[PDB]
Formats: C-alpha cells, sequence, structure tokens
C-alpha cells in the first residue's frame, strides 16, 4: 500500500501488490469452466448478454489457437485478444522450424514466460486475464492447463475461472471423469453452469460449449448442440 | 615451410623449420614457427605469416582468460573449437594452416586445421609446402606407441626430408616435446647446413668514402 | 520515471542557476593552486592534501599534469572527476597535431575543453564537472600565458590568479605585491613562497606540503621543470632569512 | 607495381655498441623525379629511429599515425618506449587495415633506453615482425642490398668501420637501381651522441 | 531510515544498507516450502516436499526437481513464476558452454553465471530482482560431488548440507549437530538424514507420496528422480 | 525498454555527493583486510570466516590473481567484487594484445578506477560498494595501490580496509618501518589481523597471498598452518 505503485518494487514483507491487484480483476468476470474426459477436453463458458442489441455470437471467449488448441479466456476481453494472437504466432514458428504440431506442454511454457515478462518492468503492467488450454493427440492424449496473471502454469483435471471459482469446483470433483466419454460430459457441463447463478441477480445469458477430442479426430470446434439442443433440455430438468 | 607432429606413447613431439621467404628470395634465416598457447598446448604455423601470428595470439589470450576464470588446466578440444569457429566466419580469407597439439587430463591430442575451418584428429600430420616430403617419411617408418628418443629421431628425420626439398630452410630443426609433466623446447637441435668461410680480403679503409656534409648532435 | 529524476537544468524564478552555483562552492573547500607570469617564465604552486606518513608519492607529480609538450595544468575539486578531463584534454591537443602538424596554440585548447565542460549544464540530465583548473604554456603568437577554467565554462587570461574560498586572501595580497613589468623568476619564486606562508596555516612551511613547477623557453625547447624537494629547502630558508630584515625596522 | 610507383631503399645495420640506418633522397613519380629532399627517416624519441619505404602516401600517413599514438603513450607513462614495444605498436597499426592495407614496409633501429643494447627489425605490409642480428633492408632494390650486406658485414664493429660498410653497401646497390638515388643520408647513433652524414653520390 | 527513495528502488541508504534486495530474501518464504540437500559420500541427494491441496490438481505437473543437463539437476524454492524463468537461463547457458568450449560444463562454473545475471538486476534500476532461490547438484571428475546454492543478491557458495525455503534456521541447526561426528555416509546414511531432518523440522512423519528425491552418484552420473515405489522402500527402511 | 537515462546523483547545497558517502559506509562494514609493502615483496591478507560449520573453503577465494604478477583483494560486499574482477581480466589482456607485454600495475589502476568512475556519473546505476587493494612487482620495485568506490586511488606503504580499520591504521604505524623481509612482513600482517579476528585462527580462517619477483602466488593452507604454527 503506497509502494504498491510499480510492478518492479517489493513490499516490506516481500510481495508485489500490482500482481495481486490484477488477480482479483479476473474475479469480477463471469464463470468459465473446463473439464477433460478420458478421450477429450470439453470447455464451457457462462456468457451474459449485455443489454439486448448483442447479435447472438459476438465477442466470444472460446478462441482457436491452433488446429487442436483453443482458449477459454475470462477477465479483460481486449487484453485476452492480444494474448491470443501471441499464441497463434508462437505455434506458427514451431511449425516452420520443426515441421509438426506444437505440444501443449511446450505451448503453455512459451505463453506463461511471455506473461511473466510483463510483471517485471515499471513501464508495463501485468495482464488482467486468466484462461484455459485444452488439446488432444494420439501420442499424448488429452491435457488441460491453467494460466494465472502471474504466470504459474500447470495441469488440472477440471477448473473454473470467474466469480464462482470455488463454487463450481465443489461439484466438479463429484464426477467420475476418469472413465466418462466426452459426449456424456457435454450434458454434464451444462448443469454446472445453470446451478450457480445464471440469471438470478443478472439479466440474461447464453451458453457456449467448445469441444475437442477423439470424436473430432483432433479438430477443435464448437459443439453441434444447436443440433437437438440437448444441453438445455437436460440441465433445466434439474430445477428440483 | 615444413611442419609435422606425432603422438608417441606418453606425449606429442612437434617439429618445424627456420625459413621465411618473400618471392623466391630468402628473407629470414631464423624464424620461429612454434607458437605458445598454454603451458600444455603449442601450435605450429603455416601459410601467411602475419595471418598465423595474429590468430595464434588472440586464441592464446582467450584461453588465459578462460582458464584463470575457471581455475584449472585448459583442454585441447577447447582450442580446437575456438579456431575452427573463427576461421569459418572469415570464409577462408585468412590463410592459416595450423597443427595443434597438447596433453590434457584425457591424454595427448593432435589436430590439423585448414584455413576454411576443417579439422582432423590424427596420430601424425604434416602441413606446409614441403609436407609431401615429410609425410612419406612417416608412412614408411611410423609405428604406434614409440619411445621418447625413437619419436624424436623420426620427426627430425622427417623435417630434414623437406629441407633438402625446395622451400626448405637455413637449417635449424626445431623440436617441442610435450609430455604429461615435462615440457621441452629446443631451437638449435640440429644444424646440418653451414655457411662457408670467406676467403677474400675486404679491408674497408677509414676514409674511402666521400662525405658532403657532417652533423654532430650529443646526448645525455 | 518522473519522481526519481534530479533537476540539473531548471532556472530560478529570479533567473539564477540552482546546481551550477553549488559546484562553484565545493572547489573553495579544496586545495590551493596559483600561477604567476614572468618576463621569461611562468610557474605553478600547489598544496599537498593527505600528508600522512604511510604514502609513496611515486608519480613525481600529483597536481601538475604535463599535458601536450609545452603546457601543464594544476587541478582543484573532485579528484575522481578530474581524471576524465585530463585524458580528454591530452587527446584534444594530440588530434590537432595529427591535423596540422603544429602544436596547439594554448587558447583554442582551452575553449575546446570549455565547450565540453559547458555541455553538461545544458542538454542531457547529467552531473556537471566540479573542477576548476589552471593553465600554463607558450605559443608563437603571444608567449607565456595563464588561464582560469570554471565549471560554468568561463575562462579568463590572468597575470596572477589563485583559488577562492580556500585562499581568497591571496588575491588581495597579489594586488599589493605583484609589480607590473618586472616579474622575473627569482622575484616570482620569492613572491610565491611568501603567499603560501600565510594561506597554509602550517608554520615554518614544511617542504613536503608544497609543490612547485616552472616553465622556461630555453634555446627552442620549452622545458617544463618540476623542481625537486632538495631545492625547495633553500628557497624556504631564503624567505626565512627575510624575517631577519623584517625586524630591523623595529 | 604499387611499391614501384615512387621507389625507395631503407637499410639498417647492427654494430658492436651502436646501430646505423640509411636511406635515399629521391622523390618522384614512375619515371619523373620531383625533389631530392624527401624525408624517409623519422625520430621517435632519443636513440631510436624508424625508416619507411614504399608508396609515398603511406610513408607520410603512417609516420603521423604512429606519432599520434606515441605521444599518448609517453604521457600516460612517464617512461620512454622500449624498442620491442614499438614493434608491437606498428604491427597493430598495419593489421587493422588487413584488407585495406598501407603500402609501406617499416624498418626500426635503435638502442635500449636503459642498457646499450641495439635493436633492428623490419615488418611486412600487413605486420609480420622479423628481428635479426646483422641487418635488415626494405624498398624496391632489395636484392641488390642483400648482395652487399652478406659479403661486407662483420660481427663486432666500431662506429668507424660500421659507417664505412653501410656507405659502400648503399652506394653500390642504389646505383644499380634505376628508380632510386639522388643522394643518400646516413644516421649513426650511439650511447653518447647522434651523427648524421650525407654522402657524395651520383645525381643521374 | 527512509532517505530519498531507498525503500523503493535499489540505491544506498544511510549505514550502507539497501532494502529492495533483502526484501527479496523473504520473498522465498511465501512459498510454504522447504528443500534439503545433503552431500556425504560419492553421491548427492535432493529432498523436497510437494503440497497438493486439490484432487482436481494433477500429480506429475507439480515437480520442483528440474533437469538442467544429464549430469546436473536442481530444485527451486520461492515463488513459482520467477523459478521457472530462472531455469530457462540455466538450460540455455549450459548448452552454450558445450557449443563454445566443446565439453560438459562444471557445476561450479554454472552457479557463477546464474548469479552474475542476478547481479545486474541489483545493479541496474527498474528491473525486478527475481525473488527465488536455486540449489544445484552434480558430479565433477577428480573432485567428487558438489552442492551449490545461489541467492537473489548474486551471492553463491558451495557447502555440504543445505536447507532452504521457510525453515533454514531450524534445519541447519539440526545438521550441524548431525555433521559434527563425520560418520560413514554410505548412500543410505545420506538419504536417512535427508528424511529425518525434514521429518522433524516439519514434524509430520509423512505418507510415501508427498516428497520428491533427486539423486546423483559416482556410479551412474545421470540425474535421476526416484519412483514412488522405491521412495517407499527407503521410508520403511528407517522405521526403527 | 524506455531509455530513461538519468543519473541518481546530484550535488548537495553544501556541495557534497551524498550517495558516494553512503557507499563508503558499506565498505567500512565489510570483512577486514591488510596489505603491507615490504622491501622485496607485497603481502596481502584477509579475514575469511564462514557463518556455519557447513561451508566449504575450497569454493570461493578472496585473494584473486589478475595476471601472473598481479593480485587483488577487497573489503565490502561479496557479489559486486566478481564484476570488476572479470572486468579487469578482459582489460588486462587488451594491453597484452596491443603491446605484447604484461601490464604494469600503475597502468592497470589507471583504467580500473575509470570503470568505477563510470557507474557514478551514468544514468540510473548505483556506485560500487567495494574498495580494493591492488598489488604487484613490476620492473624491480613492487607496488601496492588502493582504489575506492568514488573512483580515486592512492599508493600505500601499509594500510587496512574493513571493520576496525582505525585500530589497524595505528597498529601498522607503530609496527612497520622502512624495510623488512617478505617473511617478516607476513608476521606483522597476521598480528594486525589477529587484532580484529575471532577467538580462533586456523588455516581456514585467514587467507594470504604474496608477490615475489618470481610472480604472483597465493598460499595453500599447508603453508598458512605451518606459518601460524606457534610463530605468533
Amino acid at each position: 500500500t503506497g509502494y504498491d505503485l510499480s510492478a518492479s518494487t517489493f513490499s516490506p514483507d516481500g510481495r508485489v501488490f500490482q500482481v495481486e491487484y490484477a488477480m482479483k480483476a479476473v474475479e469480477n468476470s463471469s464463470t468459465a469452466i473446463g473439464i477433460r474426459c478420458k478421450d477429450g477436453v470439453v470447455f464451457g463458458v457462462e456468457k451474459l448478454v449485455l443489454s439486448k442489441l448483442y447479435e447472438e455470437g459476438s465477442n466470444k471467449r472460446l478462441f482457436n489457437v491452433d488446429r487442436h488448441v483453443g482458449m477459454a479466456v475470462a477477465g479483460l476481453l481486449a487484453d485476452a485478444r492480444s494474448l491470443a494472437d501471441i499464441a497463434r504466432e508462437e505455434a506458427s514458428n514451431f511449425r516452420s522450424n520443426f515441421g509438426y504440431n506444437i505440444p501443449l506442454k511446450h505451448l503453455a511454457d512459451r505463453v506463461a514466460m511471455y506473461v511473466h515478462a510483463y510483471t517485471l518492468y515499471s513501464a508495463v503492467r501485468p495482464f488482467g486475464c486468466s484462461f484455459m488450454l485444452g488439446s488432444y493427440s494420439v501420442n499424448d492424449g488429452a491435457q488441460l492447463y491453467m494460466i494465472d496473471p502471474s504466470g504459474v502454469s500447470y495441469g488440472y483435471w477440471g477448473c473454473a475461472i470467474g466469480k464462482a471459482r470455488q463454487a463450481a469446483k465443489t461439484e466438479i470433483e463429484k464426477l467420475q471423469m476418469k472413465e466418462m466419454t466426452c459426449r456424456d460430459i457435454v450434458k454434464e457441463v451444462a448443469k454446472i453452469i445453470y446451478i450457480v447463478h445464471d440469471e438470478v441477480k443478472d439479466k440474461a445469458f447464453e451458453l457456449e460449449l467448445s469441444w475437442v477430442g477423439e470424436l473430432t479426430n483432433g479438430r477443435h470446434e464448437i459443439v453441434p448442440k444447436d443440433i437437438r439442443e440437448e444441453a438445455e433440455k437436460y440441465a433445466k430438468e434439474s430445477l428440483k | 615451410t615444413t611442419i609435422a607432429g606425432v603422438v608417441y606413447k606418453d606425449g606429442i613431439v612437434l617439429g618445424a623449420d627456420t625459413r621465411a621467404t618473400e618471392g623466391m628470395v630468402v628473407a629470414d634465416k631464423n624464424c620461429s614457427k612454434i607458437h605458445f598457447i598454454s603451458p600444455n598446448i603449442y601450435c605450429c604455423g603455416a601459410g601467411t605469416a602475419a595471418d598465423t601470428d595474429m590468430t595464434t595470439q588472440l586464441i592464446s589470450s582467450n584461453l588465459e582468460l578462460h582458464s584463470l576464470s575457471t581455475g584449472r588446466l585448459p583442454r585441447v578440444v577447447t582450442a580446437n573449437r575456438m579456431l575452427k569457429q573463427m576461421l569459418f566466419r572469415y570464409q577462408g580469407y585468412i590463410g592459416a594452416a595450423l597443427v595443434l597439439g597438447g596433453v590434457d587430463v584425457t591424454g595427448p591430442h593432435l589436430y590439423s586445421i585448414y584455413p576454411h575451418g576443417s579439422t582432423d584428429k590424427l596420430p601424425y600430420v604434416t602441413m606446409g609446402s614441403g609436407s609431401l616430403a615429410a609425410m612419406a617419411v612417416f608412412e614408411d617408418k611410423f609405428r604406434p606407441d614409440m619411445e621418447e628418443e625413437e619419436a624424436k629421431n623420426l620427426v627430425s628425420e622427417a623435417i630434414a626430408a623437406g629441407i633438402f626439398n625446395d622451400l626448405g630452410s637455413g637449417s635449424n630443426i626445431d623440436l617441442c616435446v610435450i609430455s604429461k609433466n615435462k615440457l621441452d623446447f629446443l631451437r638449435p637441435y640440429t644444424v646440418p647446413n653451414k655457411k662457408g668461410t670467406r676467403l677474400g680480403r675486404y679491408r674497408c679503409e677509414k676514409g674511402t668514402t666521400a662525405v658532403l656534409t657532417e652533423k654532430i648532435t650529443p646526448l645525455e | 520515471s518522473r519522481r526519481y529524476d534530479s533537476r540539473t537544468t531548471i532556472f530560478s524564478p529570479e533567473g539564477r542557476l540552482y546546481q551550477v552555483e553549488y559546484a562553484m562552492e565545493a572547489i573553495g573547500h579544496a586545495g590551493t593552486c596559483l600561477g604567476i607570469l614572468a618576463n621569461d617564465g611562468v610557474l605553478l604552486a600547489a598544496e599537498r592534501r593527505n600528508i600522512h606518513k604511510l604514502l609513496d608519492e611515486v608519480f613525481f607529480s600529483e597536481k601538475i599534469y604535463k599535458l601536450n609538450e609545452d603546457m601543464a595544468c594544476s587541478v582543484a575539486g573532485i579528484t575522481s572527476d578530474a581524471n576524465v578531463l585530463t585524458n580528454e584534454l591530452r587527446l584534444i591537443a594530440q588530434r590537432y597535431l595529427l591535423q596540422y602538424q603544429e602544436p596547439i596554440p594554448c587558447e583554442q585548447l582551452v575553449t575546446a575543453l570549455c565547450d565540453i565542460k559547458q555541455a553538461y549544464t545544458q542538454f542531457g540530465g547529467k552531473r556537471p564537472f566540479g573542477v576548476s583548473l589552471l593553465y600554463i604554456g607558450w605559443d608563437k603568437h603571444y608567449g607565456f600565458q595563464l588561464y582560469q577554467s570554471d565549471p560554468s565554462g568561463n575562462y579568463g587570461g590572468w597575470k596572477a590568479t589563485c583559488i577562492g574560498n580556500n585562499s581568497a586572501a591571496a588575491v588581495s595580497m597579489l594586488k599589493q605585491d605583484y609589480k607590473e613589468g618586472e616579474m622575473t623568476l627569482k622575484s616570482a619564486l620569492a613572491l610565491a613562497i611568501k603567499v603560501l606562508n600565510k594561506t597554509m596555516d602550517v608554520s615554518k612551511l614544511s617542504a613536503e606540503k608544497v609543490e612547485i613547477a616552472t616553465l622556461t623557453r630555453e634555446n627552442g625547447k620549452t622545458v617544463i621543470r618540476v623542481l625537486k624537494q632538495k631545492e625547495v629547502e633553500q628557497l624556504i630558508k631564503k624567505h626565512e632569512e627575510e624575517e631577519a630584515k623584517a625586524e630591523r625596522e623595529k | 607495381s604499387i611499391m614501384s610507383y615512387n621507389g625507395g631503399a631503407v637499410m639498417a645495420m647492427k654494430g658492436k655498441n651502436c646501430v646505423a640506418i640509411a636511406a635515399d633522397r629521391r622523390f618522384g613519380i614512375q619515371a619523373q623525379m620531383v625533389t631530392t629532399d624527401f624525408q624517409k627517416i623519422f625520430p621517435m624519441g632519443d636513440r631510436l629511429y624508424i625508416g619507411l619505404a614504399g608508396l609515398a602516401t603511406d610513408v607520410q600517413t603512417v609516420a603521423q599515425r604512429l606519432k599520434f599514438r606515441l605521444n599518448l603513450y609517453e604521457l600516460k607513462e612517464g617512461r620512454q618506449i622500449k624498442p620491442y614495444t614499438l614493434m608491437s605498436m606498428v604491427a597493430n597499426l598495419l593489421y587493422e587495415k588487413r584488407f585495406g592495407p598501407y603500402y609501406t614496409e617499416p624498418v626500426i633501429a635503435g638502442l635500449d633506453p636503459k642498457t646499450f643494447k641495439p635493436f633492428i627489425c623490419s615488418l611486412d605490409l600487413i605486420g609480420c615482425p622479423m628481428v635479426t642480428d646483422d641487418f635488415v633492408v626494405s624498398g624496391t632494390c632489395a636484392e641488390q642490398m642483400y648482395g652487399m650486406c652478406e659479403s661486407l658485414w662483420e660481427p663486432n664493429m666500431d662506429p668507424d668501420h660500421l659507417f664505412e660498410t653501410i656507405s659502400q653497401a648503399m652506394l653500390n646497390a642504389v646505383d644499380r637501381d634505376a628508380v632510386s638515388g639522388m643522394g643518400v643520408i646516413v644516421h649513426i647513433i650511439e650511447k653518447d651522441k647522434i651523427t648524421t652524414r650525407t654522402l657524395k653520390a651520383r645525381m643521374d | 531510515s527512509s532517505a530519498g527513495f531507498d525503500r523503493h528502488i535499489t540505491i544506498f541508504s544511510p549505514e550502507g544498507r539497501l532494502y529492495q534486495v533483502e526484501y527479496a530474501f523473504k520473498a522465498i518464504n511465501q512459498g510454504g516450502l522447504t528443500s534439503v540437500a545433503v552431500r556425504g559420500k560419492d553421491c548427492a541427494v535432493i529432498v523436497t516436499q510437494k503440497k497438493v491441496p486439490d484432487k482436481l490438481l494433477d500429480s506429475s505437473t507439480v515437480t520442483h526437481l528440474f533437469k538442467i543437463t544429464e549430469n546436473i539437476g536442481c530444485v527451486m524454492t520461492g515463488m513459482t513464476a520467477d523459478s521457472r524463468s530462472q531455469v530457462q537461463r540455466a538450460r540455455y547457458e549450459a548448452a552454450n558452454w558445450k557449443y563454445k568450449y566443446g565439453y560438459e560444463i562444471p557445476v561450479d562454473m554454472l552457479c557463477k553465471r546464474i548469479a552474475d545475471i542476478s547481479q545486474v538486476y541489483t545493479q541496474n534500476a527498474e528491473m525486478r530482482p527475481l525473488g527465488c532461490c536455486m540449489i544445484l547438484i552434480g558430479i565433477d571428475e577428480e573432485q567428487g560431488p558438489q552442492v551449490y546454492k545461489c541467492d537473489p543478491a548474486g551471492y553463491y557458495c558451495g557447502f555440504k548440507a543445505t536447507a532452504a525455503g521457510v525453515k533454514q534456521t531450524e534445519s541447519t541447526s539440526f545438521l550441524e549437530k548431525k555433521v559434527k561426528k563425520k560418520f560413514d555416509w554410505t548412500f543410505e546414511q545420506t538419504v536417512e538424514t535427508a528424511i529425518t531432518c525434514l521429518s522433524t523440522v516439519l514434524s509430520i512423519d509423512f505418507k510415501p507420496s508427498e516428497i520428491e528425491v533427486g539423486v546423483v552418484t559416482v556410479e551412474n552420473p545421470k540425474f535421476r528422480i526416484l519412483t514412488e515405489a522405491e521412495i517407499d522402500a527407503h521410508l520403511v527402511a528407517l522405521a526403527e | 525498454e524506455r531509455g530513461y537515462s538519468f543519473s541518481l546523483t546530484t550535488f548537495s547545497p553544501s556541495g557534497k555527493l551524498v550517495q558516494i558517502e553512503y557507499a563508503l559506509a558499506a565498505v567500512a562494514g565489510g570483512a577486514p583486510s591488510v596489505g603491507i609493502k615490504a622491501a622485496n615483496g607485497v603481502v596481502l591478507a584477509t579475514e575469511k570466516k564462514q557463518k556455519s560449520i557447513l561451508y566449504d573453503e575450497r569454493s570461493v577465494h578472496k585473494v584473486e590473481p589478475i595476471t601472473k604478477h598481479i593480485g587483488l583483494v577487497y573489503s565490502g560486499m561479496g557479489p559486486d567484487y566478481r564484476v570488476l574482477v572479470h572486468r579487469a581480466r578482459k582489460l588486462a589482456q587488451q594491453y597484452y594484445l596491443v603491446y605484447q607485454e604484461p601490464i604494469p600495475t600503475a597502468q592497470l589502476v589507471q583504467r580500473v578506477a575509470s570503470v568505477m568512475q563510470e557507474y557514478t556519473q551514468s544514468g540510473g546505476v548505483r556506485p560500487f560498494g567495494v574498495s580494493l587493494l591492488i598489488c604487484g612487482w613490476n620492473e624491480g620495485r613492487p607496488y601496492l595501490f588502493q582504489s575506492d568506490p568514488s573512483g580515486a586511488y592512492f599508493a600505500w606503504k601499509a594500510t587496512a580496509m574493513g571493520k576496525n580499520y582505525v585500530n589497524g591504521k595505528t597498529f601498522l604505524e607503530k609496527r612497520y618501518n622502512e624495510d623488512l623481509e617478505l617473511e617478516d612482513a607476513i608476521h606483522t600482517a597476521i598480528l594486525t589481523l589477529k587484532e580484529s579476528f575471532e577467538g580462533q585462527m586456523t588455516e581456514d580462517n585467514i587467507e594470504v597471498g604474496i608477490c615475489n619477483e618470481a610472480g604472483f602466488r597465493r598460499l595453500t593452507p599447508t603453508e598458512v598452518k605451518d606459518y601460524l604454527a606457534a610463530i605468533a
């Protein structure tokens, strides 16, 4: 408090508050969760409609970095767009220098070191974003990663980013995710969103579900949930 | 120019000659072609004389910088890596032909370096203009794991074969013996060529030259 | 950033300078140097600092720096800042000789330094030089010369000058006793030892606390004589003899 | 060639306690002389000289660049320069123009500043040092100067016979050359004094 | 005293102190971690615990043992983001030694070059001085095994028994009482004191699955991370 | 980066430089040292105690060679010392690449002090917190110099830097003389380091380097144990 101005200064007890201040700016964003089954990764983002003039699919938070890699950002949306273009550019140089797809364990290291560099100098500020990284391969399986604004990056089986970070992972861990298929996961992700405050004190919302795994043959794309609409049909039955 | 090296059962014997020419005129009758690198590594030079001199002093300055910062004895493979990486950058413009030899913890090591940057680890090498003559002496009479005086006799024989070929020397066969503990360096090891005596009277007279103007300036 | 910067460049509301006036006062709390013209020479005098008995003094010169071939300079102020100016000033006088093959004529050497010393008071946020220093030399056009460098960059050609807040009473003494026209070497050396008798408060003028260098145009050579400590002794006793005449009037 | 554009001949020779150096006086373009007072020997401190020969541009250029570095050396250090130290200084200056080289070949002759020990050396156009014990030569008429010095040189010579040997070596060799001549100046130095003499040569 | 901006940037205070670097000495202590290194023999042992608070959090992506080269391993304490960026320099400049000089880097030479990078961040301003700590091990031929330790201030040393993290002052006091009768360190005397120091400073007497053990030995000079089965073999071996 | 480029040092209204005087306080609170110029050599000694019984002694050295006839010690803070050591190594080789001759000890201090000058005037960096003692026997006579973090230098007969330096300054004045031998000079160099040492002095508590005319040489603990073996 006071010395908390620059990102290159220490507190008298030994922490940087400018990193601490940017972490709870991610806290005010809506909840985006991630989960992986035994043969794929399923994303899911609670996204709220601003007033009415939103045109049903604008400014999405499910990006597409590589052929098999996408993001699940939450926080400052404009800061995540510039950070997503770094990961698009980083995966292109690995293709041009080595001739094959980027491993997700190596991709998250290159991004987190880039986020780390904005937490050291007084000229720039730390980012205000946190996001997810999910991929699938036949020699590596499915992985799911997690990057904070400080730059700590390691793997989970399931996660949540937003207001309800604790309130979502309470009921994620009561799932037998080690053996389910990622078609049964999709109807289970939608009830985790709709339990915790979809439109209670808010106005409206719309669910987005991204999708990667064995059924897509390594491709990353949005669900065909528009087809048969089964996520909302199965989750709205949990009213009682 | 004829330089050669060999690896015997305990160390490395180097040999060179003592002539530098300009055109087809003998410029120097006593030139040193064995250069200091480290207290265990020496290097013989061949090719352009000023290119070999300014190269062998730079790398010897870097190894003195390296080993004093490290705190232990240098390695011959370190001096091998510095030379071939420098000479490759100049694209063969610097004309330097080097024979690198020394004794490390891992043992003796002998190399031959070409001015484009190609290096070869060999038990015996020859470089220079008379390298064709000295190499025929090796292949006829080399055997592995020789003794001390047996290896010294082979090199002084092989250098002398190039001396009695053209671009030989005013004749002071040089030897540098590098062992695990003892280090030798012999400039007048063999003088096979002598200058004959002058049989004529050349009495310069005190005043046989006309002087137009004299000038005296004392000092202190 | 912005809150970490020093000023070094900003005028007063009345118009004076904030940092330049400070550097011109630290030189007064330093050593003492002076010079004096002659009809056939010029000399310099200096005060020894740190006269502790565990030093070597193997340089044969500390305040004096023989700079080109026929010029030298005393020094005053920050000694750590002073070595930068001397290595530059020898290098200015030497690139002139590469350019014209004639020695530098003792004025535009000084203006070459005084433009460098000025430029840190202007553009760039940097610390100015806290060094004032003297000048002696000889040229083809005017002869024997003295000059007076300043941290501001001003220079003046003096006949007899000194340092201020350390020895400002010497300037009042030099206006009383330096007579114009005849100022020869034996008259100028006896005048110089009289001045340092009062300013240096050490009694009897111990010869290890002084330093004298001269310059004479001699047979087309312009020697620079840093005279040794053996002949400082009899130069003091000549002034010590003058007390015996000074008590005859009473 | 480029070396044969102005001519020149510089010879140094070692004696017992003394050393001598000599050069020619002719300045000129390829076949046309200009003047007979072109300086080719330059003093670099007391009891230590240097001689230059080759292209007349680089003779006047390097002698000013070396004087630029010598005066900065003799002020950072109160001592004078050793004759081994100057040879390393000149070889640094020529090697910096490795591919833009100066067209001259310097000859350094002088005594030790502490002892009486003489020193002679010569360098190439790119800076190869070469010390000897009898003589060094440089210039266009080099092969004629080897023929005179190999037959007339004696090991231990007084300054009388050393002057007479370097006189007959310079006169008989330069008169065989076409683009060199028009006067020979000889410097002979020792511990006590420096003697400069000019010789009576053919002016054709 | 607080003179000028001594409490904010890297300048001298009165009495010659400087606070922005000795604030980084307890920037390690927010990790909640303790690492112990022991050299006794022709071997060298790292031991460090893991702290897994979540069942959604993975197990393989928690490890602080980092493999620099095949013969050099290290452990990192302090904050996680500065730790992994420090290792990226250590992996990089260990390979520049092999390229420039043609042989394997000594463990003594590498700890110099890492501490020289932490020098400039103390020397220059507006550059944050990397609040983390590194401990090295490795085998030097004709010198035996070594253990080194680097500071954020740029200070390094080599010593036989090492503590780091939070509890240095209790563990180093235990090891001086341990290493005063220089008994026969026989590669299981080394591992047992590496456990019984940490099992009494923390005072846990813990399950076989909360620590890692890095090892190097004169026989097999490769860096080697122990398996959960053989970690359990040494743990029940000290049950007397 | 931005390119800020502003120095952190300006004048006081009294006319003193504040941050340089603060850096000498960190020098005076360092490990003590002593250096004595004898009639045939220069003796350096220092105080090397570990904070624990765990710290190895064959890892970090205090007496450090620069060339084979030049050594260099310090009194101040640890990690700032190794910067100017590596700076002085690369600087001393550049004299040898030009002149083909080892550097005299006077000429080395002309340039090392210019490096310590440059961090006092330039932008945003802080001055050193290490003073030095530089030794060497070049051209017959040996030399012993001392450089401060301000950028100046001196030429001592016998001096002492570190803690309790005002006590060692009076003790060297009451013990040294015009000439000694080098073997007598080490005896009065430990007795001035025994003034401020702890209760025990072994072969690993002190660390001594010498300068004969044969070159620079730092001493192994075999000699230092045999030297303090009951000869004071």
